[PDB]
């Protein structure tokens, strides 16, 4: 299935506070009103990925990353109440070890660092992602230094979109939360 | 001759910055598929250094350590041996917050910093507010009075 990612996928590009300003920044973002694939499987990791999950009992927990993805790569898993990230060549059907409604994540691999942004917001809907805007604050920066060309989830439907290098115009309010944005290449009015 | 130290001699493409490749896949230097079998035009990508004490200084072993750190954009945990000082408000002072240095007046702020944000910024990209490293309070920075004469 497919659905429309109205305005979601915007994340704080910097860890610096701002307020009541329209700041322009170019980076890998999820283009507005994009066709995001809806899964009710292995996927590429071209230049970053936006993942989204709607859950009632938290069925989806894990992610697998890598090129071949079988004992030759990253693994992430949420065991009960403990996020666990490893880079061992696991056996699925070590040089790193880390241990800690709608949920949205952004995964990026820049200069060997794996950046994971993640937001959370309550919603009452069962069809697709609700129309609205919100920002995905950063949560993890990981020094993996590991090649990435594919990923696969581990589990409750989910949504997958891909990032492109697009300039955006973020609107920081008085309190420092991104309340609106403008894709600089969506349409002539946006330009 | 110490052969415990290795280096990768062949690879289909150059490494991206800070990328780490520990694969041992056989490199096919020719048109014949290797299928994991070493031989002519099928080479093990690694090769050992020849380290003997009589080797020339160019061939002698050197140990290398590269320290990589990203400068001030967020809270910090690695600092130098510099000591600290008490804090005074409502007076023009020279402040040094976690290596970010400047001059101005520090006042109590009403800004709501996020846990991952160290210091704010002004429209002119000059710092506007900071998080005190010892007390979790947000200080607003205002340049102290000036004007023509
Ligand atoms: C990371 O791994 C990918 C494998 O998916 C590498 O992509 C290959 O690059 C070689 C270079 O000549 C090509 O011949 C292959 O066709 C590519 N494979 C695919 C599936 O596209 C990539 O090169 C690796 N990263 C680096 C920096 O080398
Ligand atoms: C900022 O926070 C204050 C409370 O401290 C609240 O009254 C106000 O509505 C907030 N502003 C925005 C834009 O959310
Ligand atoms: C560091 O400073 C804070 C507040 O100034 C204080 O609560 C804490 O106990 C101090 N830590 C040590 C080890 O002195």
């Amino acid at each position: 299935a497919y659905t429309n990612s109205f305005t979601r996928g915007v994340y704080y590009p910097d860890k610096v506070f701002r307020s009541s300003v329209l700041h322009s920044t170019q980076d890998l973002f999820l283009p507005f009103f994009s066709n995001v694939t809806w899964f009710h499987p292995v996927l590429p990791f071209n230049d970053g990925v936006y993942f989204a999950s709607t859950e009632k009992s938290n069925i989806i927990r894990g992610w697998i990353f890598g090129t071949t993805l079988d004992s030759k790569s990253l693994l992430i898993v949420n065991n009960a109440t403990n996020v666990v990230i490893k880079v061992c060549e696991f056996q699925f059907c070590c040089t790193f070890e880390y241990v800690s409604n709608l949920r949205e994540f952004v995964f990026k691999n820049i200069d060997g660092y794996f950046k994971i942004y993640s937001k959370h917001t309550p919603i009452n809907l069962v069809r697709d992602l609700p129309q609205g805007f919100s920002a995905l604050e950063p949560l993890v920066d990981l020094p993996i230094g590991i090649n990435i060309t594919r990923f696969q989830t581990l589990l409750a439907a989910y949504y997958v979109g891909y990032l492109q290098p697009r300039t955006f115009l973020l609107k920081y309010n008085e309190n420092g939360t991104i309340t609106d944005a403008v894709d600089c290449a969506l349409d002539p009015l946006s330009e | 001759g110490n052969y415990n130290y290795l280096y990768r001699l062949f690879r289909k493409s150059n490494l991206k910055p800070f990328e780490r490749d520990i694969s041992t896949e056989i490199y096919q230097a020719g048109s014949t598929p290797c299928n994991g079998v070493e031989g002519f035009n099928c080479y093990f990508p690694l090769q050992s250094y020849g380290f003997q004490p009589t080797n020339g200084v160019g061939y002698q072993p050197y140990r290398v350590v590269v320290l990589s750190f990203e400068l001030l954009h967020a809270p910090a945990t690695v600092c130098g041996p510099k000591k600290s000082t008490n804090l005074v408000k409502n007076k023009c002072v020279n402040f040094n917050f976690n290596g970010l240095t400047g001059t101005g007046v520090l006042t109590e702020s009403n800004k709501k910093f996020l846990p991952f944000q160290q210091f704010g910024r002004d429209i002119a990209d000059t710092t506007d507010a900071v998080r005190d490293p010892q007390t979790l309070e947000i200080l607003d920075i205002t340049p102290c009075s000036f004007g023509g004469v």
